[PDB]
RNA sequence: AUCUAGUCCGGGGCAGGCUGAAGGUGGGGGAAACCCCACUGGAGGGCCGAAUAGGGGUUCUGACGUGCAAUUCGUUCCCUUG
RNA sequence: GCGUCUGAGGGGUAACCCAGGCUAGGGAACUCGGCAAAUUAGCCCCGUAACUUCGGGAGAAGGGGUGCCUAUCGUGGUUUAA
RNA sequence: CAGCCUGGGGCCUCGUGAACGCCCUGAGCCGGUGCACAGUCCGGCAUCUCCCUACACCGAGAGAAGACCCCGUGGAGCUUCA
RNA sequence: UUUGCUACAUCGAUGUCGGCUCUUCCCACCCUGGAGGUGCAGCUGCCUCCAAGGGUAGGGCUGCCCGCCCGUUAAAGGGGAGCGUGAGCUGGGUUUAGACCGUCGCGAGACAGGUCGGACUCUAAGGGUAGGGAGUGCGGACCGCUUGAGGGGAAGGAACCCCUAGUACGAGAGGAACAGGGUUCCGGGGCCUCCAGUUUACCGGUUGUCCGGUAGGGCAAUGCCGGGCAGCCGCGCCCUGAGGGGUAACCGCUGAAAGCAUCUAAGCGGGAACCCCUCCCCUAAAAGAGGCGGUCAGGCGCCGGGGCCUUCCCCUAGAAGAGGGGGUUGAUGGGGUGGGGAUGUAAGCUCCAAGGUUGUAAGACCGAGGAGUUUAGUCCGCCACUCCCAAUCAGGCUCCCCC
């Protein structure tokens, strides 16, 4: 499965996911994209270290 | 009741005197926990509880009916991390309980937002007015 | 009030000292077991750690049958060296001495990596001819055979050293002269660990666990440290009293040496045997030991000891249950230790 | 009475800001008395404030306690137109 | 003007002590006691309760704004200068 | 319910260079004896010699002719209806 | 273990309440284990005997101790150690000097009544303890492997759940146990794959100022802010049987004294978390000071030689020592080249930029910032390959036994 950040994929046994009031599901592959969401509300389209630079 | 039978552990969330949203629709909004059913410890350690625990509630906030009385409840969700044994990490966006009656049964006749399975497959009747169980 | 609580640490364990080798040997074996002649134990060296999933056994476990995921030790365990044969009786005193060692490296198993650690025979002292007619001679009042092996760490790249490890493994089987016979025919040739061990087995691990100094007694024993103002006050980490007596002032907590203590592990199981290095090896390599390239076993758990620690494994001397082969593996976690 | 207590004589000082008393002027009201607003004015044993500007000596029952020192040092504080 | 608040060197820098930084989940459950530490914080605009000796309380409480760049406008000073 | 990191010490080396404890050097400990809690006495069980770091439980540890209490045909200041 | 009685010891001093920290013991047993009785149907009770191996927790109120109370628990037993422990802390209580109140006193003043404020010194000769190094003995100098007299341990303890079984039992209501499984909590020992913390290695942003501007840097206790590898760590993960012998309280067999009866007197059999062995940790300074394999070439005291240590390159280890390796017959550390990672896309150059300055116009000039070159540039206390560089020189000690 794929991070909800940077976009990648996340190999079995590590992560971490995410729930939140509204049922909705979130993925980190890293505590770099969880701190990126739900911390400092960078947004990924301005980093092209992220699959959703383009 | 159910599901204690797998390894029913995780990790420490709640303690005495940590304060939970009532996650169902019985009056109170607020609480803070005064019990732990269970647990027998060691000297100067705080008796702990994780998901699918029985506690017992003091409602701090809410309807003046329910205001400032004690009742049983058990966690639903809590903020700290815990692993599946599939191995995979979860995590909810607050410490919620859900407030029953003394055989079981939720007080409330609605339970608001989402619940661990781990409590869903431990009570069976509080599954029974949870909406979605993740 | 005097309230309860347990004493901090084991009283058992002292004194914590420093282990006095690297490669310890076990005191006691497992009993016969109702076997056919076969080592007892084998010799090997952590490397590293990763996970793996697998398809539960246990037919007792609540997740049988199920998927679920499990942390492993790789060890490294290339072929070992028998070097010699050691015969055991009940001397005059009545004790466990040693009766005659039979040694065989002259006709295959000239050797001078193992001059690295024994000066050992010259072509003038190869009379060994006459030690194993003293065994014959004995035979019928003999107790234990036990096969002296070495280590071969030349094989091993990443352990940067060539000099070996010598210890001594007991047999365990049929009769004594049928175990006399068996320790003939691996004298001077290479023991693989398939000959040993097999997958599914549970094993005890003996070694040496990583060092870490003189310490207080807030790492050494876990006491409570002093509570609010001490923290600010004269001095925190430490105990109170050292006893009320003057009866040579007892075992109470003190500060000094913690870990390289030998110690030994029980309930060890083994998922895997593999030969093919690139299953198991992560991108990147093992991170602070190389990389693996010999037989290696996967040890579900933790073992005691650092990277490159020489380990002795032993058959289980009280073992919880008895498996069968193939635990399945699904997925073997490859990905870089660094990051 | 070179310390210290009180007094008398002759001297030297208190960075920088704030609030805005009486009094004064101009609008706006109502016959009147008088009221409202804006500005000006610069009072008071008023207020905030400089390690080492000067003065004090509350906390940590902090450091030191065969001291730097037979009373000091650090932090947290108190006063500063009388 | 000084490196003279006049002893230096080595150390993958042990335990521990004196000063300091950060900690997941919980948030006084610590303790004689929230001690210590943390929080807040400058300036402009809005807004400000009970009580009151009518002067105060009052910076009550609370809410919003603030950088950089590119151009402007208004008010005032000064220069032999309505 | 502790963990990790940093400055100055501690640790190892060169230079300078003290103080308190001291019948004695003879001081392992357990049960006793005895002015009633012994390093030294009795009965046992132990015990190869030296050096380094760390800890302060014991030496009724060190430091001061007990401020408490009583006595002395000892004082001093205060009081008054001596 | 209280409170008194006595006045033997201490008045040129044995620091005087409570709490915290840490250790150990008693048993008069609160729970866990065994057996029995009952006005013991079952579940739950009550009582008697053995037994100290393990446990006995968190809070509100008071300086407390006692005590009352809250939510749990298998149970939340009771005592000793100079009312264990201030050269360990604390300083709420108490017993100096300052002050207020009530009562008492002509007064100065008193209370055993209340209240506010009030200092906690020391660098460890000796012993003990926790660890780490040398020496002599066994036994001429060395290399290697072992045994298992002795010693220590709680290394494990307990509860909940499944099935047994809605069964036995009981009118119904209610409601077990043995055998066999799982998990969790408290204790013990370890580890870093995952996750979490840290990360004054490193990467970036940014404020004030100084180095003429850009670039690159100094300072502001990393200036502050964000991310963060290795390592270390817990809030993460792994391991943590039972059996044999001897008994306790007792239960039985055969059996008389005492024709019968009788578990006891002779003579036997069973029988506990107890004790000893199995298991784990230290063990030949065990004086009976153990056993086993190998080296000490050769020539005529000399020549020659073997071994060990420092020096040299290091890390698995490390307070100093020690430990574990490599030393050209070599991958031990560095360099070079690849791999795998941390930040977040360098400087310079080209294009755009809200506007403005010019210029007849064309055009060029300033401009926070945006895009391209560009998963960039910088960095890596990780891994692989490669003799490019360096493991060189030098010094000291001790042996040649048997034949």
């Amino acid at each position: 499965r794929q991070c909800s950040f940077c976009g990648k994929d996340i190999l079995p046994g590590t992560g971490l996911m995410y729930v939140r009031n509204d049922g909705s599901l979130l993925w980190f592959c890293s505590s770099k994209c969880r701190k990126s969401m739900l911390k400092l509300h960078r947004d990924p389209k301005k980093l092209k270290w992220t699959k959703s630079y383009l | 009741m159910n599901v204690l039978g797998s390894r029913k552990g995780f990790t420490p969330a709640l303690q005495h005197n940590s304060s939970v949203v009532v996650a169902d629709n019985s009056g109170a909004k607020e609480a803070v926990i005064i019990g732990i059913y269970g647990y027998r410890g060691v000297l100067r350690r705080v008796p702990f509880a994780n998901i699918a625990d029985l506690v017992m509630v003091s409602v701090r906030k809410g309807s003046p009916d329910v205001r400032k009385q004690k009742f049983k409840a058990v966690i639903v969700r809590q903020r700290m991390p815990f692993r599946r044994p599939d191995g995979t990490w979860i995590s909810f966006e607050d410490n919620a309980v859900v407030i029953i009656n003394p055989d079981g049964t939720p007080k409330g006749t609605e339970v608001r937002g989402p619940i661990a399975r781990e409590a869903a497959e431990r009570w069976p009747k509080i599954a029974s007015v949870a909406t979605m169980v993740i | 009030r005097k309230l309860s609580s347990p004493r901090r640490g084991s009283a058992g364990l002292r004194p914590r000292k420093r282990a006095d080798e690297i490669l310890p040997t076990p005191k006691n074996w497992p009993l016969v077991n109702l076997k056919e002649p076969k080592l007892l134990g084998f010799i090997g060296y952590k490397a590293g750690m990763t996970h793996v999933y697998m398809i539960d056994d246990k037919p007792t476990s609540p997740n049988y049958g199920k998927e679920v995921y499990t942390p492993v030790t790789i060890v490294e365990s290339p072929p070992i060296l028998g070097l010699a044969l050691r015969a055991y009786h009940i001397d005059s005193k009545g004790e466990l001495s040693v009766l005659v060692d039979y040694w065989a490296n002259f006709e295959e198993g000239s050797l001078k990596y193992l001059k690295r650690k024994i000066t050992s025979l010259k072509v003038d002292s190869s009379k060994m001819k006459e030690k194993l007619d003293l065994i014959q001679k004995n035979l019928n009042n003999i107790t234990y055979m036990r096969l002296l092996v070495s280590t071969q760490p030349w094989l091993v790249p990443s352990l940067g050293k060539k000099r070996p490890e010598i210890v001594e493994i007991q047999i365990g089987g049929g009769s004594i002269q049928d175990q006399l016979n068996y320790g003939l025919s691996l004298l001077g040739k290479q023991i693989p660990v398939r000959d040993v061990f097999r997958e599914g087995q549970l094993t005890d691990i003996i070694g040496v666990t990583k060092g870490k100094g003189f310490q207080g007694v807030i790492k050494r024993y876990s006491v409570v440290e002093f509570p609010r103002w001490h923290k600010h006050r004269k001095g925190s980490r430490k105990i109170g009293a050292r006893g009320p007596s003057i009866s040579t002032p007892s075992y109470v907590p003190q500060p000094g040496q913690l870990g390289f203590h030998r110690r030994t592990e029980y309930n060890k199981r083994i998922i895997k045997i593999g030969d093919n290095v690139n299953e198991i090896n992560p991108a990147g390599g093992i991170v602070n030991y190389g990389l693996v390239k010999n037989t290696y076993l996967v040890i579900e758990g933790s073992v005691l000891g650092s990277r490159k620690r020489p380990l002795f494994l032993r058959y289980p001397i009280r073992p919880s249950w008895s498996p069968e082969s193939a635990p399945k593996i699904t997925y073997v976690n490859l990905a870089s230790q660094q990051g």
